[PDB]
Parts: structure tokens; C-alpha cells; sequence
């Protein structure tokens, strides 16, 4: 069960097997942040849901994709895979002083 | 294959055909074809899902049969029957599912799914109901290798694609002269834009050309020809060739003259019409080429005066544009539509279950991509996911 | 209901959607990096504005499966209700919308109208079946 | 005219029922009408082409009537049975092609060609199955 | 036409092992094969001639039938038996042109010639023998929508086309920069050219693409790659684009560095190849990407000195180069190749009697333009035709 | 081994045999073995796949006998036999490819998988109808421990090698004399050089000796000697032996003298051949020796004596060369060539499934490195893929 | 001939299907006919030998008949069937050695061997089967007088023929106009070159042609043009024919211009192919003519006008050139070409036992010899050695 | 699979178990060292062995 939110003005909650998503809750999240280990999110919901539905999972995919690996992230580039070139570049984007 | 077929619309016959009331004759046969099919389908063990992620699923059969002396219909026998009715339904949604993902580079005639495969064994081609809609026709018409193909409203053919060709400019982008044009679907809307008002070109003439390459043989379709282009009349900035900045268009419109509409096949002219709009046929053609021309006028007005210069400073370009939309045809190759849900569901199941991805397909079914490289193996492949989310499409939504 | 069920990011030409009850349409206007002179004239730094800029998008729904009936594009059931009403000049009951006009007959859905609605499509489909 | 729907919807029925493995019964009905239009369409001789470049086609029917030893199809009688139906839908073809070029002024209810006016005769009239288009 | 192939390899049978000496039993089921013909054949009237010079032959059979008594053939039942094989071979022969010298748009699968017309239907099914060689089998099996392919070596499928392309240049021809290719036959060679030697490149590199079209897939094709173009080494002239002027070429090799095979299906790149020569393998392609680049040595000796100025006045051409050539393929649709009669068959027997050309195949049967148009339609007339060949080919000696 | 192999010709033999019509008495045998085949096979279970991503498939087989007494083969036998052969065909479709890609460091010539050794054991030497196939004759005859042969056409024994040695360097590379081959498929293009023609050697004359080995024996060679090497008269700038710079080979040609090609088997002379050109047969050898010649005109018209300079500086390099083409052979193992596509379909399959790197062949099957450590291990292994590669390829092309 | 083809394919058929537990059913007619050449070997003695190195050999038959009683072979009744068979092996190796050795200038299309000779007996006669080598069936149908042809890939109907001939030369060959051919195997290089450069005969063009004769005539052959001639075009040094001195040739090769290829008969026109290169058939022919003409640029640059100065002395010289490949083709004859494993065979048995070379073939017999002196009474030598030889490959890999 | 590179140009492949020795593939070298963590070959494959 991982939950995710950002300054961007959204909110998500949902499961490791399938990214189905799971209505949120607020007080469980504040506690699980506030102790357990951050990970910083590089591949957002969108980019993930999307992944899901036109390319290929495998669990261990998932375990790495959600750990945000390098091996994941570097083979999906180099695969041209379009999706998660268009939210690198937007980050790029947002880097603009 | 064709037995999924007889199953789907044997199901289909057993939730409706069957209520409350009926005289034994009416569906004696169907029901006399069902205890048939029900003495067939038990006494196989079958495993249907572990793909993606739809689950294992242990499968057997064990059911009584039917009524076979009645004189009318009561409620106690469609009782009996819906329970293992629907389980059937369930099964064959399964076995739809579980087909509808598949991938074979060099195969997709022969089924792929396992209980499927197991299931086209001759010892179960006992259950044939009957083949009567459009693609399982064509299916066991291709078997046999007759003339086939598919009649289609609105059909998507064209690949999406925005491109322009440029016949005379300069890096000032002051003196413009080429043609845009924009397809999609079933429709394409092409403009030819001018600068100069054909003021420095031979005889007070200048032409505009176009080609369309299809991607497959069609035949026998509706084209509404119209000479009003809409989507190329107004005040546009679009980018460079090459790309270092963009450049501005404000066109006018004219009413064309001289045209030339032609669709040929395999290097020659099949349908040839001059300056005849509204509604035209083809026949037997995969090549569209426009021909059209404007005119500077031969005469003028102040304000057509004031706007059609010698000079370098122009400032309302001219434009001429032609729409040309296939409403309806019949072809051979499979193609996704804007009248079913076919490729709708195909997708759906895509993305349902997340699919292991190869090249058999690009990746999600994404039309356009598909048909620009259309294929004669994925043509099999898609054509066989097609007839079985038909088949699908006939049962459950 | 708030669940995302599908997403894109710019996709173009035709997409599939499994399931929606909403849509969402979220997209960006930049500045071209640079312009040419005729371009940077539409384009100045300073207030006064004599050309508006804009991007557009066009949402096509060609085919759809609904667990409630709909007036649709290929049938001729709503056309021909109506002109039953209109033969014979009923006074509007309070369940039916004056006019019989599809959109404010939609803009409120509650269920008794998709009732009554379903009845009368099918003894229209019925009716159809006989005057071909 | 009706008499060409017939035996359209009789042939497209046929290639949609009878192929390998099916039930004598569920097409049973459609076996005997076959027979029947085997029978009645016995003997006689069409012609077609010899307008435009329409090609000049002959045919006769010796197609014998198919039998009544069936539990379920068997690829043998789907040939002989096939091999018979591909004849019939050429002739089909020619027939529909030798009318829809035809013409008239003030009779456009009155079949036009050669071949459907001698099939407005008097024997074709079994010929004649379903109506539901 | 399959029961043309019957008659051909039966008859092919009779000459092969009907012989003075021989076991009755080692050729039982030959005798009581060919008999069964001299069954339905007696009594049956053939026309042919009517088209091209193929002159009006009517043909009866009233041939008795073969002893079967005798146990060890001698020279009387062989010659008795010689006299009307001769005459079956050549009605065989006859029928084989007749079915060559004719095309269709209207569907090539049928067959063509009022002769094989009536011969198809039930009288005489019970013409067969068996099948044993690929065409016949590919025939039968591609009828039925299974699984096939022929096997080829060395064959064309690349249209003999040899240009070249230009990035860099002016009239005056001192400073050029681009790629010659040259795919004909098999053979493919490709050759990026500079004369700059990258003095103006971001670091010393620069790119060369190229890309071809197959005009049908190959699948599991073996092909070799060598890391030069034995073809484009000389000093030489070549015309403009515009055949105004002429220009000079005097190349010089180096070596290419990342060199870059992509073998490509529907935009998914199946097979990835990074600088390895020799041969290599394409389980499944139909589009071919070659890219590399034209990197300028970092250290430098005198004569390379020399040779490649920073300054301005050129004297020589830097060259990178690569070389391609196929020699087999499994394949889904028949191709010319270097093995086969077949095009030369048809070929020849069209030009024994002067057939005037009809709408779809090519003037005299020239193979680029026929390559160049390849259509549907094309292939079922293609593939028939050569199934025709092959039966003439399985008998002429 | 020879189970599957035999079922395989069984069933290739059956489906090329079984047709409509033709009477009992010309497959009655076939009928036999088929039925025969069937009874033994019955009640036997079987598993294939679980690696890569061949999927796992399950196999059982409840069929009965199809003997149904006739006189002429009808319909219902061409489907009972057709569905049996689809099935029949899948099933050793699938154990022959899981068979392949699975490989052992050791006993290369024993069944990998759980099905093949089952298919080894007694309970199924019951159906051997026939091994026929130059591939199954060395299989069985290399279990007699007798004379392996095989026979091909262009054997690319030579792998990939580009190599160039110095016998006089100068480090401003103008007094280099030296050797320069290429290895490619089966082609041995060898050329000497000298930059002076030997005005410092004895007597006028140079020699220059060219010895390469093999990877096996090698015996009955059909060779082309031609006396001009075709590559290696280009104008090329070829880098460094220290990698650090290059230098300008400048060829002209002369004639080769004193041409000495021989064939030695443990070292000893057994082939020669001087003054030959043209064709030559190759009886048994390993190591191929050219010994060439370089001799100075005895004189010299105007034109070669402004070529050749006696004083220092020399610009045009003087160049011998010869070309050794191997157009077949017999050998004692399996090679690859031009001819038997094995190679390509063997990569083909573990290609598409994306098998790890078999721990013996290296990686990608890279026909260079695969032949240069062609090792007892790699002997077995290559001989199992390339035997069941032309088993599979009997059935699916 | 015949009888030994007979002996040898069906030791190839037994000993490829006489092997333990497979049916008897499957092979009793062949066992038939091991018995019937059991029967008609015992008894007799036979001798092979007498010349060369090749020991006298004597050889007896003693061997039981076969056994029939069992319902499966077991291993020992192989096991007699293998020892039989090796002797038989040796017998059929041993008399086709002697055959392939013995010849004479008179009657040398009939045996040469005691042994075959023997063989040639009506008794000896009856042990037939069939003939299904290509070789076999042309050697019978030769000895009934009717047309026959060979399928060759790469014939070698071309003698090594490279000559050049000079239109005009001089003391120091600096106007110089001929013409270069190189003629080996199938591949046609020819090349003309002048060094005016097309400045002194009328219409500033200088015609080429070339002939090319045959002494046999070939039939579907297909034929590759590669528009340029790739060995003469580089630097080159050669000697003149009367060998007073040698000339230089420094070449720059152009545009081919209106090429003619003729393939003739008896020097009339069958196949004519003009403007056009790429691949083509010859359905019969047998004699080649290539025309073509350097057509000097009317138009040029500044380097290309100091490449050719329109004065006398010349620097530069122009030559163009065609290239010709027969990919495959059909003969009346037998030839020589690109896959046999047969003329070798014999060679090697020539050489191995070392006979002295007799005036039947040139010593070691030079194939350029050969088909320089090219004789029908040869050819049917080398079409009887031949069939022994593939008689010979047939049993001993 | 296991993968050990060193200077002087020594390069092994292999399997954990039975440590067999495996041929090298440069292209799963080059996919593989690029971002994962690296580690010391205090022992080589020799004195593994």
C-alpha cells in the first residue's frame, strides 16, 4: 500500500501488485511519512498508471520502478519508450531559473 | 477458432431464446444442440489465466441435461438452466480474455490460447450453431480462399500525419508558395497557399499537387468531395522546416477551377473526374491524386484591388483548398472503424491486465502507428483478436 | 467518482477509454524559444495587444457502450417519439421536459426520466418494427 | 426480382451453415430447400454478357439434388456440396452483373435483363424462401 | 491446376520408373494410378489455342489401358506405354502455357483456362497422386490459411536502384558531403563521403543514414556484412542532379567507427547489430536502418598529412563504406532468385508466341518496374504463375 | 534422437501423401505407421518449455486409431488426418525449440531436457519408419562410430580476420615491405608489397610466404586461384601498429612470379600446384601455404621508368597479389555456409525468446568467435542444434 | 552404368532404413530386392583393378538370404544386414574407382571397367529399381537420343580467357586505345578504354565491342549486369605481347552509354537488352555480345577539363566497362561448375593411384584445358565419369 | 551471472555455484557496470576457483 503527494495540488493512494488506485486518507499517510524512510518520486502516478496500460510490468519491474533503480530507469530510455521521456523532459522543463 | 464463435452465439441463443412459457417445437433444436454441446464440454480439465495478471482458473464440467418432452415452458426449467448458463458465460469471457493478448510473430491462422488450443481438437467439432455475422464470415470465407471484405462507416485509414510541402521560400519568409494538408481517419483536408497571387508565374496560372499513398486495396466507396477547405482559412503561425523559429500565414480564399481528382491503381487511372463535386465512387483503387490551380483574376474590384498587388510588400495571401472524406467502403484487410467497439475492447483488454509488450503490435494498439506500418502478419494477428472480441462483444459488455 | 482510471500525455490521432464518467483536458501554452520578424512582431514584450494567442483541441466520441439508454446518432428512436408528441399535440406531463428537447432532458438526469425513457424507446423500437 | 433474393439468401446461408461437422438438424430445412432449388432450377439454360464488355456466358444446371445420409457434415459432402454452390454463385454474380446495367424509361418496376425475365416464369415461383431483408 | 499437378508429377512417375525388368509391385501404385487416369480421361474433349499464337488443338483420349499380368517389364509394354505418355506430356505442356499466358485482376486463384475451368469440377476429383515438392504443397497449404514459405537463395528483392544523395555542395564541386547506396540484386553497398574532413564538425564527427524498403518480409535470413564497398573505390566523374554539369570524385578509404545494423519491424528494432561483420542472422525483418559516422583521425603522419588539409583547397575525398549481401531467406511470398527456371520459363514461353502485355504484369516481364508496383493482386497472379513454371519445369527435361 | 526426427518424417511423409481420392492401396503403409505411431504414443503425458520466455505447454494424447476401411480416400480421412497433424505439428514444434536453446558444458551429444530423454527410453522404440536426411544419416552413422561426411557449398570456414604484418618498417612508413590478407567466408585475398621492387634484396628477387591453418580437417575442396587480389589494389590509408597514427598505401600491380599454392596434412606436402591457375582439387589437408614472388620487370618502356625511381623517395608502392576462392567441400563435421540456412534459424529461436547467453556458444552466435574456438564441446553442441534444426525445418519453414 | 546406379541408391535406401525395432511392413519389398541381389551376386567372382597404384582386388559372395519372420527388427538381424552391406559398399566403391580410371579415345560413352562391363549382362539386368538422380535420368534419356539439360549453379562455361587486344598503340603507349576481358567461371569483366578520350573520331564518341563465344549451348540461365568493371580499373602495370617492355595504365572510369547485350544463336537475335542493367533471362543462347561507346563529357568542370587536355599528350585515361554473371543456367552437356563434389572425386582417384596420363585429359586435367579444347567424344567421357562419380558419392561421405 | 574484469586485460565469466567457466559478452559487461555498484575483487577468479 504506498500513498504519494506533491505541492502540485493532487493526492494519490494505491497498491504495490496492480496500480489500481485506492481512495486516500490523510492520517495513517502523516504518521508513515513523518517516521518511515522518504523516497523521492521521479516517475510520477500519471507516467505509472500509463506504463501500466500500454507497456509490459513485471513485479520485479514494479519493486525497481517504485525504488526508482537506475537500471529501470536507464534500459526504459534507451528503449526509446516515449512516456517517460516526456516526463523527464518536463522536468528538464522545470528546471529553467 | 470458429468454434468459439459457436459457442458465444449458442450462449447468446440460450439466455434469449429460452423463456418463460414457449412451445417445445421452437427450440427443440437449439435445445437438443445445447445438450449436445453440454455432453461435449464436460470430461476436459482446463486451466484458463497466468498471463499478466489474470488468475489461474481451474476448470470442469458436470451438469444434467435439459428438458427433451414438454408441452410449454415453465419457470422451474429456466431456473435449472441459468446457473450453469451464466457459468458458461463466464468461461468463454475467459476464454476471450485470455486469447485477446496473445502475440506471434510468425503465426496468428492457428490458435494460441490453451484451453483455446486445446478446444479446436476435431473431437469437440461437434458445436458449429451456425456462422452468420460479418466477421466470422469472413473468417471461414479466408479459410476457403474466396473474395472477401468488410463494409465500413467512417473508416479510419489514413495515418494522422501534418505535413506541408514547400515549393518556394526564403529565409525572410516574406514570398510563401506550397501546401498544407492534414489527414485523419477517414477524412483529408488539403490547402495550397499562395504569395505572390500567381502574379509572376506564366500565364496567369499557377498549380498545387497532392499524393496520398493508402496502406491496402480498397474498393467500391462513398467519397463526398467538397471544394471549400476549412481547416486551412485563417490566420496561423507554424513552425520553421527545419526549425530555428516560426512564420506567420494569413491566407484568403478563392474558389478553385481546373481541378483534377484521380484515384488509380497499382500505377494506373481507375476513376478520373474533372471539376465534379458532392458525392463520387471508386471502384478499385489505393492512390489519390489531387491536381488543382488558381487563377489570378482577370478583372478586379478596390478592395480586391488593394489586396493583389505587383509588389514586394505583401499582407493577405490567397489559399485554395479541397476536402476529400470516405464515408463508406468495402475492403479486404481488417480495419478499425467508427461504428463498433472492437478496437475499443481490444484495448481495454490491453490495458487491463498489463500485457507483455512486443513487436507483434505497437505497444497498446495505438492506431496510428499500427497502420503506418500495417503488416500482413500482424494484419493475421489483428484480424484474429478482432473476430473474438466480436465474439465477446456478442455476450457481455 | 475521483478515481483515475485512464491517462495520456500527448497522444494524438485515436485512444480508448475502458470506463469514464468525466473528462479532463489539462494543456500548456509556452513561448516559441525565439521568433522570426514577422513573428516577433504578433509577439511584443509590452502591453499593447492587437493579436491574441490560443491552442485548441477537438474531443470526437465516435463509438460507446451505456448501461442506460441514450439518443444516439445511428437510430431513429428519439425522432420518432417525439413525433408522436407532435401528431397529436400532448400536453407536457410533469416527468417529460416541455419540447421534448434531448439536451435539458439530459441536463438534470434522474432516474424515473431514464425509466420512463427506457419504456418509451422500447414500444418505439416495437412501433419501428412494423413501419419499416 | 424476389426469386434472385431468394436464392441469394439461400446461398449465402448455405456457405454460413453447411461447412464441416455441423448438425443434419439445425440445417436440416435448409438442406431440403437447397434440394428444391436444385430441382426446380433443373434442366433449364441462362445466358448472359453479349451487352458492353460484359463476357458471353452459358450455363446449365446438372447439379445433382443432395442426399438425406446424414448424422453430421462430413468434408466430403461439404466438396461435392461446394464445389456445386461455386457454380451457382458465379452465375449469381453474372446475373445481378448483366442487371445492374441495365435501363429504362417510365417502367422501373419491370425486371429488365433477359435472364430475370425468363425467370419471372411460371415453375421458378418454389424458389422463393424468406423475405426478411 | 492441382489436378494439373497431378497429371505432371504421374506422368513424371510413368517415365521415371516404368523401365524393361523392373517388379510389378515397385510400381503398382504407379499402374493402378495411371489407369485410374486412362478412367476419366477416355471420351473427354479439350480445347486449346485462342489466345496469343498458341495454336487451336483439340485433344480426345481413347488410349487402352496397361498390362498388369506381367511381372518383369520388357521393351513392349514400355514403348506401348512411351506412345501416349509422349502425348500426355505434351496436352500437359499445352494446358501449362495456356494457364501462363494470361493474367486477372479479377482474382488469380482461379483458374484462368476454360480447359482447367472445366476440369476442376467433380468429374474429375479423382485426379491425384500426391505432393512432394514445395510448390504444389505451398499451393495447397496457402488455400487453406496454414502455415507458408519457400525457400530461397540468393534472391532479388531489392529494386536495382543506384543514386545518391547530397548535404553538402555548390556548383563549382570543391566542397561535397554525402552518401552513394547501390541495392541491386541481393547486394547492398552504401558509402558516406566527405571533403571537409569534419574541419567545420562539432568534434570531428559526422552522420550518415540510410534507409531501404523491402518489398515483402523475410523472416529467419542469414546475410553478410563486410566492412568496406567494393564498389565505390575508384576515381571517378558523376552527372548533377540536373545534368547540366559534371562533377569529381576521387575517394580515398578509411575506416568506419560505430557502425550500426538495425534490422526493423514495424518501428520496433528487432535485430540490433553493433560492428559485427561476418554473418549475422534477422529472425524477422522487413525495413533496413545503416547508420554510421565519418570520425577524423586523431593523430596524423605525414602522408595522411598531406592528404586532408585544414585549408581550403581539397585535393582528395574521405569515404567510410559498408557492404550487404543475402543468401537465403524463408519467405511468405515467391521471389526471383538464383536457383529457379521459373522466371525464365515464363518468360521464355511468353516470348515464344508474342503475347500482347495485359494491365498488370510488366512489359516483357522486366523485374525492377514489376517489383516496383508489387501489389496484392501482383502476388496471387505471381504465385500462380510460377506454379504453372513449376509444373512445366517438373517435366521438360 | 532418432524418435523425434523419425516422427517427424513420418508425419512429413503422411501429410504429403494424404490427399483426396487416391486409392487405400498407395498409403495403406502410411496408414499403418500412422495408426501404429498413435497406439504406441497413447497415454503418455508430456511438459515442454519453462525457460526463457518459450512458454510452458502441456501435451496428452487420448487419439484413436483412423483406419476406417475404404477404397478411395475420402474427406472424412483428410480431416481426421489434418487435425491429427496440427497437433502432431505444434507438439514437435515446441519440444524441438525448448530442445535447442538448453545446452550442456559436457556430453554434447545427450538430450537436455526431461522430454527428449523420455524419448529416449525403450517403451519408445516402437515407431522408426525410416531416417533419411544426409543430417540423421551422420547422426546414425556417427552411432556406428563410422564416417561422418558433409557436403556444402561455399563452407565459410575462414572466420573474420583483417590483419597486416611488417617485414620492414620504417616509422615514417616509407620502406615498409610486407604481407597484408583478408579471411572472409571463404575467400583468402593475400598480397605482398614492397616500396623499392628489391633494388636492396638479393639477386632481383622477393619472396613473400602466406601459411593459414583451419579449425578442422578439411577434404574435397573445389578452389578458384585467380592472380590478381581484387581488394587490396586500392589507394588506402591504413593505420598504424602502434594505433597512433597511419600511413598512405600507394598500390600499382604486377605480375605474381613463381606462384607456389600447396595443401599439408601434419606438415607434409601432399597437394601442389605452380603455374597453375584456374580450378584445383583439394584431396585432405589442414594448413593451405602461397608462396609468391616479387620480380623486377628486366626492363622498361618510358612509361614504368618514370614510375619506378632508383632515387630514394618511392610514391609508387609495387604489389602482388592472389585470390583463393573455396566453392565446396566435404567435411568430417557441421559448418556453416550459404547453403543450409541452420545457422539463422538456430539463432532465429534463441533470439526471439531471449534466452541468457548459452553457457558454451558465446553470445549472439557470432559466427566468427563461435568458429575460432570451435572445441570438441562446441563440436557436440553445434552438431545437436543443427540436426534438430533441419528436423524442425521439415514441417514449419 | 544404370545397374551400378541401381546397386548404389538402394544401399543408400537400405542402409538408411534397415535398422532395429521399426516395422517390417515398411521394407519388405526392398527386402524383396536385397534378396533378388543376394541371388544374382552369389556364386560368382569378380576382379577390380590392374592400373595405376590401385591393388588388384578380388571379390566372392557368400550371404544368406534375409530374414523375414519377425514383426520388428531386432538388433542382430541388422547387425548381418550392416556386415553384408559393408562388403557391398566396398564392391560398389571398388568398381567405380575402376570405372572412373579406365577410358579411350574410341567409343567413350560405354563401360570401361571388367567388373561393369560384366555388369552390363541381361542376367545382371534385372537388379533395377528406379533412377532418381538427376545424372541417372540424363544419362538414360542420352542413351534413347532425346533433349536433355542440366541445372548448374555458377557453370564454369567460360574458359580462363584474359587477353587484351589494342585498337591503337604506340612506342610508349600513351595513345592507346583497346579493350580488357577477363573471362573465368561464369564472371565477364570486359573493359574498353582509349586514352584520346574521345577527341579524335566522328561524333566525339568511341565505339566498344566484345564477343564472347560458347562451345555448347546453354539454356534458362539468368544473368546479372553490374554496370562498371571492377578488376580493370586501378593503376597498373603490364607487359606487352611481344614482351619488349611493359605499359602503364592509370584508369578513370565513366558512365557506360547505350549498352547493347546480345545473346544470340548461331549469330542470330533472341534476346536483346538495351539501356538496361540488373537481372534477366536467357531462355537459349550461344553466343554473347556486349557493345557499348564512351561518350566524352560535352560538358565539364575545371578539375574535368585538366583531367582530359585537348592536345595530344594524354595523363589520364578513360575506360569504361561491363560486368556479367550467370547466376545459374541449363545445358544440352555436362559441364563444370560452382557446387559439384564430383570432378574432384576424380581427379583425386586419378592422381591418388596415378595414372599416367594418357591423351583422354590434359595431366591433371586442367578444366581450363578442357573446355579450351572443348569435343563432344570428351564431353561424353566426362558425362560417363561423371555418373560414376555421383554413383561413387552416393555410399562413402 | 557473474562478471570479473581486470587491467592487465585478464576477463572471466561465470555461474555462482559451480563457478564454470563462461565465455565474455562485451555488451552485458556494457549494460551492466554502467550505474549498479561495483566490487573489489580482493579475490580474483583463480583463487576462487
Amino acid at each position: 500500500d504506498v500513498f504519494e503527494a506533491g505541492i502540485d495540488g493532487k493526492f494519490f493512494a494505491y497498491k504495490v501488485d496492480t496500480f489500481e488506485e485506492i481512495p486516500f486518507d490523510v492520517q495513517k499517510f502523516a504518521d508513515l511519512v513523518t517516521d518511515s524512510p522518504v523516497i523521492s518520486a521521479i516517475i510520477d502516478f500519471k507516467t505509472l498508471k500509463n506504463l501500466n496500460d500500454n507497456y509490459g510490468i513485471s513485479r520485479q519491474q514494479a519493486f525497481n520502478l517504485l525504488r526508482s533503480d537506475p537500471r529501470v530507469l536507464r534500459e526504459f530510455i534507451n528503449q526509446d519508450n516515449p512516456i517517460i521521456r516526456n516526463r523527464i523532459e518536463q522536468l528538464i522543463m522545470q528546471c529553467r531559473l | 477458432m470458429d468454434v468459439l464463435y459457436s459457442l458465444s452465439k449458442t450462449l447468446k441463443d440460450a439466455r434469449d431464446k429460452i423463456v418463460e412459457g414457449t412451445l417445445y417445437s421452437n427450440v427443440s433444436d437449439l435445445i437438443q444442440q445445447f445438450n449436445q454441446m453440454i455432453i461435449t464440454m464436460n470430461g476436459n480439465e482446463f486451466q484458463t489465466g497466468g498471463i499478466g495478471n489474470l488468475p489461474i482458473r481451474n476448470w470442469n464440467f458436470n451438469f444434467g441435461l435439459l428438458g427433451t418432452t414438454l408441452l410449454n415452458l415453465d419457470a422451474n426449467y429456466v431456473e435449472t438452466a441459468r446457473n450453469t448458463i451464466d457459468y458458461f458465460v463466464d468461461f468463454v469471457d475467459n476464454v476471450c480474455m485470455d486469447e485477446m493478448v496473445r502475440e506471434s510473430q510468425r503465426n496468428g491462422i492457428a490458435p494460441q490460447s490453451d484451453s483455446l488450443r486445446k478446444l479446436s481438437a476435431i473431437k469437440f467439432k461437434r458445436i458449429n450453431f451456425d456462422n452468420s455475422s460479418e466477421y466470422i464470415e469472413n473468417w471461414n470465407l479466408q479459410n476457403r480462399r474466396q473474395r472477401t471484405g468488410f463494409t465500413f462507416h467512417k473508416p479510419n485509414i489514413f495515418p494522422y500525419s501534418a505535413s506541408f510541402t514547400l515549393n518556394r521560400s526564403q529565409p525572410a519568409h516574406d514570398n510563401l508558395m506550397g501546401t498544407m494538408w492534414l489527414n485523419a481517419g477517414s477524412e483529408i483536408q488539403v490547402a495550397g497557399f499562395d504569395y505572390s497571387c500567381a502574379i509572376n508565374a506564366p500565364a496567369n496560372i499557377q498549380q498545387f499537387e497532392h499524393i496520398v499513398p493508402l496502406r491496402r486495396v480498397l474498393t467500391t466507396a462513398t467519397i463526398t468531395l467538397l471544394p471549400d477547405a476549412e481547416r486551412f482559412s485563417f490566420p496561423r503561425v507554424i513552425n520553421s522546416a527545419d526549425g530555428a523559429t516560426t512564420w506567420f500565414f494569413n491566407p484568403v480564399i478563392l474558389r478553385p477551377n481546373n481541378v483534377e481528382v484521380e484515384f488509380l491503381l497499382n500505377g494506373q487511372i481507375i476513376n478520373t473526374y474533372q471539376a465534379r463535386f458532392g458525392t463520387i465512387v471508386a471502384r478499385n483503387f489505393d492512390t489519390i491524386r489531387l491536381s488543382f490551380q488558381l487563377m489570378r483574376p482577370p478583372n478586379m474590384t478596390p478592395a480586391v484591388a488593394v489586396l493583389f498587388p505587383n509588389a514586394q510588400p505583401f499582407e493577405h495571401h490567397a489559399t485554395v483548398g479541397l476536402t476529400l472524406r470516405i464515408e463508406s467502403a468495402v475492403c479486404e484487410s481488417v480495419l478499425a472503424d467508427a461504428s463498433e467497439t472492437l478496437l475499443a475492447n481490444v484495448t481495454s483488454v490491453r490495458q487491463e491486465y498489463a500485457i507483455p509488450v512486443g513487436p507483434v503490435f505497437p505497444p497498446g494498439m495505438n492506431w496510428t502507428d499500427l497502420i503506418t506500418n500495417y503488416s500482413p502478419s500482424r494484419e493475421d494477428n489483428l484480424q484474429r483478436v478482432f473476430t473474438v472480441a466480436s465474439i465477446r462483444s456478442m455476450l457481455i459488455k
